[PDB]
């Protein structure tokens, strides 16, 4: 079993960073009227630690009893669309954004169907129950807006926990109704705390330098994070501080990549990096996440004078490529650009 | 009683005016019986559906006027039922009474899928001797090319002002209003050569403040005044950043203008300026950067503050050029 | 009760159409012959797809054409029960035909047919191929399934040149004597764009409405954005003019013009305007960028002077 | 009892409660002896009460025998449906009742629907709207209730008459606030109570919403700024000085520093495009740098009402305030 | 001089100030009977035109079917060992459905029909959208199947062919199934043909179907069989037009045997696009007629963009491939709105962009034009990938599916995952290991067990044995160009699958003693 999930805190007071938003979260739950939440923040800062932590404080004992359930749908266009539920006998878990043009079709019918599901011995459990809705920022507008009728509807009897980041997709008048709970990622502090009590319960010496590394190469990251102490832990286990950190093949991949971009600037070379693009496309990872790391990566190795016009290239063409449709051209028109900008930068 | 749009449909091919060639035209296809399909396109409210009910009305009684012309738009469902079901129905049968050609309306034609579009030409072509279609449409461009190729299209255009100011005088004189001299002027410029809005928002100003003079109907209609957008731009061109922010943000929540009418009356403002052509070129692309920003529900104040930004800009350049 | 120009000079043989010529001498060889493969026919509207088609199936069929051929259209209803039903069973049917004369199940639009449609379309002429061959007539393959455009034969119709639109033009008007100008009759090409029968009918259509042929006529009847006032448009937004360009686009707009006509007609003369080759492709760019965001809803004034600005900017 | 939420719980019931509206009493009070209006189209930000003025104005047209009956109220974020536009407002108008009183009062012969919230539509439903309005032009009339005019479409608003509803604008809601701290024991104090009329832009939805959730995360406790700054989607002020500390000057090392120091804290990008814009238009910045600042804000938060990346584009508005800053 | 300080002598003016305030104004003034291909159709399995192995592969199946019917006793060496791979004890094969696909017009119809009357199978056909409803669908799946005929002293049996269940609505595939997977039993083969294989109605049948992918016929059988339709036709033999026709259609046999017919493009278009023929204008007026003819503009744009960059280009300034990349996301711009606000309007701008590559890549120099498009093998294998992540996440319990996304799963979580599971063991006994590697053991086992993964055993090529993961996770971790890691041995891949079978009935034991 990975040491990532066994250590898992399941009460709110077992929290290792944040405890101020634990306490009001806690105080919050204490009292009556939940209200409906939206919770935010980075990738992997620990919203769901947070989420399944407001479960367990909101219902009794059962609340990690969880199983896969599996529901069909009917579009207007006659055809069957099987959807999966993650659910106990507490709380109920969608992810809604797998259907992708048909999520407004899911939004109101699996939660028409769980709302007219009536709580079985509802005086006994609490007054309502909750409904996750994992990935909810990819939703597009009239599936919001039917999420929206949904949370006023249903307000007596099924409030929901929306969980995502990068709001900015988010509409307005989901934003107002709901109490929008922010979980900022963990310092490098923090994250070496964990760090140390993660090695502390297991028997290791971890020293604080390489705890140090690990925090700043995982870039605010705990899962991540305690995913690179286990491959060290599995890779030596006499550690050092100059210590090999076996880094994911996508962001070596990447560098790899990116110092095929810098070492020429001929067409000949931008066939091998969209070559190089295309493996990295074809693996289903998003595009954003490929510009990102071709920034950071490639912010290590420009001269000051160029980083500004890179940076606002960059956000450019991550723009184009959310409006458009095919990633692959707009990631090498910035290719592309960056290499003409590069030659002429040297050129001159 | 009923609102003034509604009382006043022009009832006879002599009360209306401004659409005097499309009259005689079509005047002289149903004298000598070489009418052929119609579709009339233009603008919202300028009178499409009048004119065909005028001509089925001059052609037909009123008691066969129920067999010989069938009215359907999007009101009901549209798509490749209705097709299917009530229009080529009436199309493909004879007349009950009498003889000639019968009739189909069909309001907001360009609302329809290019499915129902090409069904619909289909029955156009099969029935022709016996059915003559009318489709009103307001945009010409949601409809297919053969389409087009069927039927003769009629663009009506704007509303003139000077064919637009007598028959809101009838109204007035049939009507009893307190209405001064600035009050033609307003309803001519704020209608936007609609008549409909005309009348809609003459019966509004005159439910609401009575008396009808520019003020009223510019309150009432939330319009910003010449005076306004005057003084919004004498102090983008004239305040710096934090004083000329401050001022039109007091003003638009005092006065309660949305910063899309702002934008349309400041870009119908700077080709009154003698702008340098540059300098105008950097305002009508950011200005149109900025139009395009509205539309996809951005945070208003920032582009205003945008707005202010461009025309900080320019009033660099201009005293830079001076 | 006269028949309306479309319908009365249709054609009635092979060799009357010009649309494409290999591909009609093809189909006329195929019609002196008999043995006619799976044809689909595609292109513009206009283009005579109808006409030929119905054409090879009467020079094929002749007296036994009313039970020998099947008119199937986007106007009947063409669910998965009428596949199922009325093509197979005309598929299925016997008819005293020739030796190489086969059955004939004309498909007009079927671009505009479900995806089950064409499921049960598929072996149906696949199998009954013996005795029956579909003639499909269609705008777009996109819309059309692969494997349909894999058993037929795919038969590319061009957009007519303004050459033959020409010569069936003088002989429709010396048909009927209409007087004209010349430069009203490169107005109704222009109002025609590849489309025969939106020409027929404009010339029709002009006539009938206002004597002469001559381009005020046809540019009343029509009223579409003028070809000399959207040309002096781009000249001037060629030599770098916002102002200029901006009364010509104030003409245009106080003209009661909707923006999607004018930006349509703006594109189409920047199709064959006399300017350099990258400027053209540049300003082709920024004219379907401005026709996004009119199609996109945001029809103002402001966005013509936006891209009269950008227009203006790409030539320094 | 439930708990009920105090926004509809403390909103205006009668006609004269609207708290300084006298002017859209006084429309329909002429109204009253003229028996004819066209269709209404309330526009104003939310909490002051249009649908509750709607309400008390058609008791006081129909009478409570008729209201019932004759007042039909849908929520149009409730009934975006195409479908239901055109078939519930349908039947509504083909069931027809006389316009005659048991009372022996005159009484106008048109009915009255009224359309919530229309501002969250869509353009075709809009539209499907405007058809609508227009086949029931004779037996049943619209008014709508809306936030923002331009998401209504010109279609739409061009067969209203368009009534701007002002709330309490200043001086009012912090005594109103402390009312209800008082009415319900809760200890907050006069800054708390001032950043609460800040933080909304004139809505006072939002300071009773946020209100409320203060006061369910506290329990009991003092209402600092932590909290109200937390719930109110408001980054810290400390972060904006950071950011223009880093921006004023030096490499493009501390920028990343501070871009990465401002995704990671959960923080939403275009809440730093409105607090960035507040503090570039009050500073003493040249007028040049407030307005690239300022222009180049626009244009991020134009990309992130389109979906883009937050994280790059922040790295691009904060390296053109630094081209900006440093310069 | 547009600007003027002085103050307008009698019309309207605006003031303008500056930071410095110089307030300078502005104004405001049987031969001819069927066809050729119905003609020139195999009626024995010597003339056939497909792959040898997969006409092979398809043999070998059907002749392994014959035990419970009759009565009688790289990709490709897996594809032979699952065809060996044992058989069920009421000996059917363990692959019960052929799942045959590709793209139109191949012969796999012909190949299917000409094996089944080679294999004593009198042929029975259907199309599955034609008939779409359950009911329908089951009793053909009835009634064609399960099964004996009606004719004299036996006779032959039928073996179902299905086609075009690419398009069949989801309840007949639930169906066909549910009569799959009945243990009243399924006896006769069913050989279904689909032509997308990665719909998401075929996605839960190829799990349990036998897959046969069809790849495409090599060009010169095409040619020369073509070369023998013209001969016995009478047409004149000439191969150019034969090979360049039949590399137009991705050799495909229905549109070169209909076009020969018929004759009794794109690599015009491409050519003209990538080469200046042996005013400018006039070629810009000729290309654009081109493309517009050219009609279908989606292969065209595909073999556009894997072209443009392998031609010989000597540009300094890369300007020309940023220009025409602008270009092409312009028609993808183009493309997706005019998909979102279904205009007809936007859909005459996507001509102009092989016209623009004209005027970008006009390389006189004679261009290698490749004619496989590396977008569509590239959609493919992203489309493989998906369906591949989507078997993992199905493949996890809840509880783990619970605390994390696929995407951070694919991101984030999978890679460091493979590293920890790639330990370094010695490559002794279980009871040789010391008490270390027993609980680390223990640790892997769990880690496994919650992950629902194992190591199974398959034949390499050479003759010996290797063990390989059971989804195969690491084509979508590893990358081809990174320095490689050293792999697991035997011996230790082999004791921890028998640890992982030893935890399986361990934990069904204890499951079973616990109800
Ligand atoms: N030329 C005109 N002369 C007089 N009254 C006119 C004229 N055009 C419009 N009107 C008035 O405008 C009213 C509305 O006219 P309609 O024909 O219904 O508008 P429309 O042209 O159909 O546009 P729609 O229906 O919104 S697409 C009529 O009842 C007339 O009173
Ligand atoms: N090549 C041609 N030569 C002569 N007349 C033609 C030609 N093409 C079209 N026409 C005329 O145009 C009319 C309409 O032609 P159709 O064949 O119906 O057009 P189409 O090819 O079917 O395109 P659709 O159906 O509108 S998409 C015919 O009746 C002829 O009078
Ligand atoms: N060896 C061959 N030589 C010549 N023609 C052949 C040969 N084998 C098959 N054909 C013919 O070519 C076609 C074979 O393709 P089909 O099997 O019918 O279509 P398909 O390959 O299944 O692809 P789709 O998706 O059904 S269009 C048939 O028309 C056969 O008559
Ligand atoms: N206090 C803590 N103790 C141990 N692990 C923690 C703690 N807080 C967070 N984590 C780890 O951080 C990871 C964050 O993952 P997750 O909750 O899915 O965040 P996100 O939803 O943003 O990806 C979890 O796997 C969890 O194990
Ligand atoms: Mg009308
Ligand atoms: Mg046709
Ligand atoms: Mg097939």
């Amino acid at each position: 079993s990975l040491w990532v999930d066994k250590y898992r805190p399941c009460s709110l007071g077992r929290l290792d960073y944040h405890k101020e938003q634990a306490a009001q979260l806690r105080n919050l739950v204490q009292c009556g009227d939940f209200p409906h939440l939206l919770v935010y923040g980075p990738s992997g800062a620990g919203k769901k630690t947070r989420i399944m932590c407001i479960l367990r404080e909101l219902y009794g004992v059962g609340v990690e009893k969880l199983r896969i359930e599996h529901q069909t749908i009917t579009t207007p266009s006659k055809k069957k669309i099987e959807i999966s539920t993650i659910a106990s006998n507490y709380h109920l878990e969608v992810n809604p954004s797998d259907a992708g043009n048909s999520d407004r079709v899911v939004i109101q019918e699996m939660l028409k169907t769980v709302a007219q599901s009536q709580q079985l011995e509802t005086n006994s459990q609490r007054d309502f129950k909750v409904v996750l809705l994992t990935e909810v920022d990819k939703l597009t507008k009239d599936a919001q807006h039917a999420l929206r009728r949904t949370m006023e509807k249903y307000m007596s009897t099924c409030r929901l926990i929306l969980c995502c980041n990068s709001t900015s997709k988010v509409i307005p008048p989901i934003r107002s109704r709901c109490l929008a709970v922010r979980v900022p990622a963990p310092s490098i502090e923090d994250i070496c705390h964990v760090l140390s009590t993660v090695c502390k319960k297991e028997g290791l010496n971890l020293p604080s330098q390489l705890a140090h590394r690990l925090a700043e190469k995982s870039c605010r990251n705990l899962r991540k994070a305690l995913l690179m102490c286990e491959a060290c832990r599995v890779q030596q286990y006499p550690f050092t501080a100059d210590q090999e950190i076996p880094e994911t093949d996508w962001e070596v991949y990447l560098r790899e990549t990116a110092n095929a971009i810098v070492s020429q600037q001929t067409p000949q070379r931008l066939l091998e990096v969209r070559g190089r693009l295309y493996e990295l496309l074809t693996h289903c990872i998003p595009p954003e996440i490929i510009m990102k790391g071709l920034l950071s990566e490639l912010l290590h190795n420009c001269d000051g004078q160029l980083k500004g016009e890179v940076a606002q290239m960059a956000a450019y063409y991550e723009h184009r490529l959310q409006l458009g449709s095919k990633a692959i051209y707009h990631l090498e028109a910035f290719v592309a650009k960056f290499m003409a900008l590069y030659k002429k930068f040297m050129e001159d | 009683n009923l609102p003034w749009v509604e009382k006043y449909r022009p009832q006879t091919l002599n009360d209306l005016i401004s659409h005097q060639d499309i009259l005689s035209t079509i005047q002289k296809f149903i004298n000598e019986d070489r009418l052929p399909h119609l579709l009339l396109y233009g603008p919202p409210g300028t009178g499409k559906t009048s004119t065909i009910l005028a001509c089925a009305k001059q052609l037909y009684k009123d008691k066969e006027f129920g067999s010989m012309v069938l009215e359907l738009n999007a009101s009901d469902d549209r798509g490749i039922d209705i097709i299917r079901g009530p229009i080529l129905s009436f199309a493909s049968t004879r007349t009950i009474f009498k003889k000639g050609f019968k009739l189909v309306i069909l309001d907001e034609a360009d609302a329809m899928t290019q499915d129902a579009q090409n069904a619909l030409r289909r029955v156009i072509e099969k029935f022709t001797e016996n059915t003559r279609f009318c489709l009103i449409c307001n945009y010409l461009s949601k409809i297919i090319p053969a389409l087009q190729s069927r039927c003769t299209r009629f663009r009506f255009g704007p509303l003139t002002p000077e064919l637009m100011v007598p028959r809101l005088e009838h109204v007035v004189e049939e009507e009893k209003v307190d209405i001064s001299e600035d009050g033609m002027k307003a309803l001519v410029t704020l209608s936007s050569g609609d008549m409909r809005r005309a009348l809609n928002i003459l019966q509004s100003t005159n439910m609401a403040f009575g008396k009808v003079t520019e003020e009223t109907v510019y309150t009432c209609t939330g319009h910003p005044l010449k005076s306004d957008i005057a003084n919004i731009l004498d102090w983008m061109l004239n305040q710096d950043f934090t004083t000329a922010y401050r001022n039109i943000t007091e003003l638009k929540t005092l006065k309660g203008l949305a910063l899309h009418d702002i934008l349309t009356e400041i870009h119908l403002f700077v080709h009154r300026v003698d702008f340098p052509s540059s300098v105008r070129i950097h305002l009508l692309t950011k200005m149109a950067d900025i139009e395009y920003r509205l539309s996809v529900g951005t945070n208003e104040k920032i582009q205003l503050s945008s707005l202010i930004a461009a025309f900080q800009v320019t009033r660099d350049l201009i005293v830079a050029e001076a | 009760y006269e028949l309306p120009w479309v319908e009365k000079y249709r054609p009635v043989k092979l060799n009357e159409i010009v649309g494409n010529e290999d591909t009609v001498s093809r189909l006329e060889v195929f019609a002196r012959e008999g043995n006619v493969p799976n044809i689909i026919i595609a292109g513009p509207p206009g283009t005579g797809k109808t006409t030929s088609i119905l054409c090879l199936a009467r020079a094929l069929l002749g007296p036994a054409l009313k039970d020998a051929m099947l008119e199937l259209n986007a106007s009947n209803d063409r669910g998965i029960d009428v596949v199922r039903n009325k093509i197979k069973m005309f598929a299925q049917q016997k008819v005293t035909l020739p030796k190489g004369r086969h059955k004939i199940i004309i498909l007009d639009e079927a671009d505009s047919m479900t995806d089950g449609a064409q499921q049960a379309l598929r072996r149906t002429m696949e199998i009954y191929s013996k005795t029956t061959r579909f003639a499909l007539a269609c705008n777009a393959s996109d819309k059309i399934i692969e494997p349909i455009q894999s058993r037929c034969a795919v038969l590319r119709y061009t957009k007519l040149t303004d050459a033959q639109i020409l010569t069936r033009l003088m002989n429709v008007i010396e048909k009927e004597r209409v007087p004209y100008t010349d430069d009203g009759l490169e107005a109704i090409i222009f109002t025609a764009q590849g489309d025969m029968r939106q020409a027929l009918n404009n010339l029709q259509s002009t006539f009938s409405g206002f004597g002469f042929i001559n381009s005020e006529n046809v540019f009343k009847v029509c009223d579409e954005p003028h070809p000399l006032l959207v040309k002096e448009m781009i000249q001037h937004c060629v030599n770098a003019n916002i102002d200029e360009a901006y009364k010509i686009l104030a003409h245009l707009w106080h003209l009661g013009y909707s923006p999607e006509d004018i930006i349509g007609n703006i594109f189409r003369v920047c199709k064959t305007f006399q300017m350099a080759e990258y400027l053209k492709l540049e300003f082709i760019k920024e004219i379907g960028y401005t026709h996004m965001k009119i199609a996109e809803g945001v029809n103002s004034l402001l966005q013509m002077a936006g891209l009269l600005a950008r227009l203006c900017q790409k030539t320094m | 009892a439930k708990p009920v939420p105090w926004v509809e719980k403390y909103r205006p019931k009668c006609v004269d409660e609207v708290a300084f509206q006298e002017e859209v009493v006084a429309v329909l009070k002429k109204s009253l002896e003229g028996a004819d209006l066209p269709n209404l189209l309330f526009y104003g930000p939310p909490g002051t009460g249009k649908t509750s003025t709607i309400l008390a104005a058609a008791r006081e047209l129909f009478g409570p025998e008729l209201f019932r009956l004759r007042v039909l109220e849908l929520n149009a974020s409730d009934e975006r449906g195409i479908q239901v536009v055109r078939e519930k407002v349908k039947n509504f108008a083909q069931l027809t009742v006389s316009g005659s009183r048991s009372d022996g009062k005159p009484c106008p012969p048109f009915k009255i629907v009224i359309l919530d919230e229309a501002d969250s539509m869509t353009s075709a439903a809009q539209a499907a709207l405007r058809r609508t309005m227009e086949k029931e032009s004779k037996t049943t009339r619209f008014c709508l209730i809306c936030n923002y005019v331009s998401r209504i479409i010109e279609p739409l608003t061009s067969r209203c008459s368009k009534f701007r509803f002002k709330p309490l604008s200043d001086k009012i809601q912090q005594q109103r606030l402390l009312d209800i701290a008082k009415k319900e024991n809760v200890k907050i104090s006069d800054e708390g109570i001032a950043y609460l009329v800040k933080v909304s832009e004139g809505d006072l939805r939002k300071a009773i919403t946020f209100l409320q959730s203060a006061t369910r995360l506290t329990g009991g406790k003092e209402i600092t700024e932590k909290v109200i700054t937390d719930i109110a989607g408001v980054i810290p002020a400390e972060k904006i000085d950071g950011v223009f500390a880093a921006c004023q000057s030096g490499s493009f090392d501390k920028l990343e520093a501070v871009v990465k120091d401002l995704i990671d804290e959960g923080h939403a990008a275009t809440q730093l495009v409105n607090q960035l814009h507040d503090v570039v238009v009050e500073n003493n910045l040249s007028d040049k740098q407030k307005s690239i600042i300022t222009e180049k804000l626009a244009e991020v938060d134009k990309c992130l009402a389109d979906g883009a990346d937050e994280h790059l584009q922040l790295i691009s508005l904060c390296a053109t305030v630094m081209q900006q800053l440093s310069q | 001089n547009p600007v003027l300080r002085r103050p307008p002598i009698l019309e309207d003016y605006v003031h303008v100030t500056s930071t410095e305030g110089v307030r300078a104004y502005l104004v405001l003034r049987a031969s001819s009977h069927c066809l050729w291909v119905d003609e020139f159709a195999p009626r024995h399995y010597t003339e056939l035109l497909s792959d040898d192995f997969t006409n092979r592969c398809l043999l070998k199946w059907l002749k392994l079917w014959d035990l419970v019917v009759f009565g009688h006793e790289s990709h490709e060496q897996v594809l032979e060992e699952m065809l060996e791979a044992g058989l069920d004890p009421s000996q059917r094969p363990k692959q019960k459905v052929a799942l045959l696909c590709g793209p139109p017009g191949l012969g796999k119809t012909t190949l299917a029909h000409v094996i089944a009357r080679h294999a004593g199978y009198s042929v029975v056909e259907m199309n599955a959208s034609d008939d779409r409803s359950p009911e329908v669908f089951r009793t053909r799946i009835e009634a064609a199947t399960q099964m004996e005929s009606v004719l004299g002293a036996g006779g032959k049996p039928n073996c179902l062919v299905i086609d075009e269940i690419d398009g069949a609505p989801v309840a007949a595939i639930n169906v066909l199934l549910s009569i799959l997977n009945r243990k009243g039993l399924l006896m006769r083969p069913i050989i279904c043909i689909c032509n997308d294989q990665f719909a998401p109605s075929l996605r839960q049948l190829k799990q349990q179907a036998f897959l046969l992918h069809f790849p495409p016929t090599l060009p010169s059988r095409l040619v020369q069989r073509l070369q023998e339709v013209s001969l016995r036709q009478g047409m004149r033999a000439d191969p150019g037009v034969l090979a360049a026709l039949c590399e137009k259609t991705d050799n495909d046999i229905r549109a070169c045997i209909n076009t020969l017919q018929f004759l009794y493009g794109l690599f015009s278009v491409w050519q003209e696009v990538f080469q200046l023929p042996r005013s400018a204008s006039q070629r810009f007026y000729r290309v654009l007629h081109a493309a517009a003819s050219a009609g279908e503009h989606e292969k065209v744009v595909q073999g556009l963009f894997d072209n443009f960059l392998r031609l010989r280009l000597r540009d300094s300034s890369l300007g020309a491939v940023c220009v025409a990349l602008d270009w092409l996301a312009f028609d993808d711009l183009l493309a997706g709105a005019a998909h979102h606000s279904q205009s007809f309007q936007l859909l005459r701008y996507p001509p102009f962009l092989p016209v623009a590559f004209h005027v970008l890549f006009a390389s006189s120099h004679t261009p290698r034009i490749t004619f496989p498009s590396s977008q569509q093998e590239a959609q493919n294998r992203m489309s493989q990938m998906r369906n591949l992540i989507q078997t993992l996440v199905s493949g996890i319990a809840p509880a783990t599916r619970s605390r994390a996304t696929p995407q951070a799963l694919l991101l984030d979580a999978l890679c460091l995952l493979l590293d920890i599971l790639a330990p370094k063991l010695r490559p002794v006994s279980t009871q040789l290991y010391s008490t270390r590697e027993k609980q680390q053991l223990a640790s892997l086992v769990g880690t496994m067990l919650a992950y629902s993964l194992t190591y199974r055993q398959e034949r390499t090529p050479d003759g010996q044995y290797i063990y390989r993961l059971e989804p195969n996770v690491e084509e979508l971790c590893r990358f081809p160009e990174l320095p490689a890691r050293k792999p697991l041995t035997y011996q230790t891949k082999q004791l921890i699958a028998r640890e992982i079978e030893v935890e399986k009935m361990r934990r069904a034991e204890a499951s079973a003693r616990v109800e």
